[PDB]
């Protein structure tokens, strides 16, 4: 029963819960977690990066679950808009995930 | 076509592209040639019926994102349409555009290639949000799946 | 770069890499500090920004361990079996250094390798082995790549003897823990290069060879032997059992294609060269019924 | 239904893929899967909905597209012994930086 969540982490402990079924589609958390599990144990904090920017990164993440559990590619799966302001930080948060 | 050869078995076969995607179906088949052979494009809710060529590597490229385009759940499509013409339908998923192919559709739609080097990321992010797929590349898909090869 | 320095963001980097990494080569029981050390080490990783950070990264990374691995070359200048089975927890041990350097490395592998680079063109940063000291690949594969003919030609040369000898000693001696000999020479034969190419390649160069030669030659020697002074029916079930443990021997060490192929080989060799006695014997135990003969012959 | 939400115990942001159908339980596990505290023993609503454990997550008001994927929703933090609510937290992401220079100019 390994956790069944792990933890990515914004600004001043801003966790955002991801559900391990979300979580093993980055091979980055599923490795995180088995490194320095010492510490990274489901836990990723990114204590820097801003909590709106984390959310859109990880609601990839579930959107990705979602599409998946879908398989048909799309069934009521909305339009990933990433507003630009997004972008700038957005990409090193989904360098960090790196599905 | 080349020493190089390509699809041996053609014929126009009943068939109806259902472009179900918000994007266009650019039908195209890379030819004896090598060369892209585009056919009329589904706009996005186009079901258009084709005297479709079986064997061929009918890419749809969309006019949205022009990305690696799955009809059908894959790359490839091909008829082919029989006596009637069922799917067969093109049935074109709009893939579930996942963060960075998001983030790479959103960098081809807003920043310039101007300022794709001026861009409001890394000189790697650059890359990593600066990608452009092609009609090429889902053709060279296709070619390698008329084979395919391990 | 925007949100911080992204090519001198790699220097805090190295620092929590070579801290932890020296604390995990080899050694020993990574302590947790240094897994948090690690969790800030990637986290300057992913927003150092690395166009020569990753390779420059993983490059300090292979000099780093080479360095500890030519350190062990040192240790491995020592006694005999005593530091032979040394060397094997010391690849213990360092496969284990390698791999939490990789759970160390774990997120650093979706980070700074697996997008564009060695990883993705191995004719960029330098061939598959780790690269020229830029290199853009996972870490144990560093530590295999540096450990392989560490293993294979000083300690081989005398350790390749070691084991023929203390195997043969199934008949009396004994080799390591009968593991030990089978941990040990996957430990040399691991460095089958880390995507695994060959299974039989350093198996081949590290044993193989005097594996496949004295198979044949205490076989065929004891059955010369039991052959002598056995009363060949003797000889039959002698041959029969001891070849029987020998393979056993070839169940604690394994290579589940080689000693199977070459141990009934060899056994057939020995069993091979007795002629005459065959139909002499055989009409014999047809005629005087002897189920030594008769088993052991049919 | 996969509801996509982040539990924030104090901030703690959980971003997970809870069961709509499945009752208060899931609105964790999980938390409650791990620590095993009753959803009826924990204030994590849906924006201060009182939520039964007969209730699910459909009825906490979520679904997978109401706490949906591309943004999963906020699950507010009051852990009371059996019912005594606590002080539940509604936090969300944050607001967002601004245009990049195109934004679209």
């Amino acid at each position: 029963m390994s956790q069944d969540f792990v933890t990515l982490v914004s600004k001043d402990d801003k966790e955002y819960e991801i559900s391990r079924s979300a979580a093993m589609i980055s091979p980055t958390l599923k490795a995180m977690i088995e490194g320095p599990f010492r510490e990274s144990k489901g836990r990723i904090e990114l204590k820097q990066f801003d909590s709106h920017i984390l959310e859109k990164a990880v609601e990839y993440l579930n959107y990705n679950l979602k599409y998946s559990g879908v398989s048909e590619d799309d069934d009521e799966i909305p339009e990933f808009e990433i507003p630009t302001e997004m972008s700038l930080e957005l990409l090193l948060a989904a360098d960090y995930l790196s599905i | 076509r080349p020493v190089l050869r390509s699809v041996n078995s053609r014929e126009p076969s009943q068939v109806i592209f259902c472009n179900r995607s918000p994007r266009v179906v650019l039908p195209v088949w890379l030819n004896f040639d090598g060369e892209p052979q585009p056919y009329p494009t589904l706009p996005p809710g186009t079901g258009r019926r084709i005297h479709s060529y079986r064997g061929h590597l009918w890419l749809f490229r969309d006019a949205g994102t022009h990305d690696g385009l799955l009809v059908n759940q894959t790359e490839l499509f091909v008829p082919s349409l029989n006596v009637d013409g069922q799917p067969i339908f093109a049935n074109i998923t709009l893939p579930v555009y996942t963060l960075k192919e998001r983030c790479l559709q959103v960098v081809r739609s807003l920043v310039k290639p101007e300022n794709y080097r001026r861009l409001d990321i890394v000189r790697s992010l650059y890359e990593d949000l600066e990608d452009h797929p092609n009609v090429q590349k889902d053709l060279e898909r296709l070619t390698q799946e008329r084979i395919a090869a391990a | 770069m925007s949100l911080k320095p992204r090519v001198v963001d790699f220097d805090e980097t190295w620092n929590k890499l070579l801290t932890t990494i020296k604390a995990v080569v080899m050694l020993e029981y990574v302590e947790r500090a240094t897994w948090n050390d690690r969790f800030s080490d990637i986290y300057a990783l992913c927003v150092a920004y690395p166009e020569p950070l990753g390779e420059r990264l993983y490059t300090e990374t292979k000099i780093f361990l080479e360095n500890h691995v030519r350190h062990l070359h040192k240790r491995v200048l020592e006694s005999e079996e005593q530091v032979l089975v040394m060397y094997h927890r010391y690849w213990e041990e360092y496969s284990k250094g390698a791999d939490y350097m990789d759970c160390l490395y774990r997120y650093l592998n979706t980070q700074f390798i697996k997008k564009n680079k060695l990883t993705e063109a191995d004719l960029q940063y330098g061939y598959g082995g780790v690269d020229m000291n830029e290199p853009l690949m996972e870490i144990g594969e560093l530590a295999l790549d540096m450990w392989r003919k560490l293993m294979v030609e000083p300690l081989q040369a005398i350790l390749i003897r070691m084991l023929l000898r203390e195997i043969k000693n199934d008949r009396g001696g004994e080799d390591p823990n009968q593991k030990v000999i089978h941990g040990v020479i996957n430990s040399f034969v691991h460095v089958e290069q880390y995507k695994k190419k060959f299974p039989l390649k350093f198996y081949q160069e590290i044993f193989e060879s005097p594996f496949l030669t004295e198979t044949g030659e205490y076989y065929k020697q004891e059955a010369s032997n039991l052959l002598q002074e056995s009363n060949c029916s003797q000889y039959m079930e002698k041959v029969l059992g001891r070849l029987k443990d020998e393979e056993i021997r070839c169940r604690k060490y394994l290579h589940p294609s080689s000693y199977t192929k070459v141990i009934h080989e060899c056994q057939q060799r020995m069993v091979a060269d007795h002629l005459q006695f065959l139909h002499a014997e055989c009409h014999n135990i047809i005629r005087q019924e002897k189920k030594n003969d008769m088993a052991n012959m049919y | 239904m996969d509801v996509f939400l982040m539990i924030r115990r104090h901030k703690t942001t959980i971003f997970t893929d809870a069961k709509e159908s499945s009752t208060v339980f899931e609105l964790k596990r999980i938390v409650e899967g791990i620590l095993k505290r009753p959803p009826d023993e924990q204030r994590l609503y849906k924006d201060d909905q009182l939520l039964d454990d007969g209730k699910t997550l459909g009825e906490c008001g979520f679904t997978s597209q109401t706490a949906r994927p591309q943004a999963p929703a906020t699950v507010g933090l009051a852990f009371r012994a059996d019912d005594t609510f606590e002080a539940l937290c509604i936090e969300p992401f944050s607001s967002p930086p601004e245009l990049p220079d195109v934004m679209k100019a």
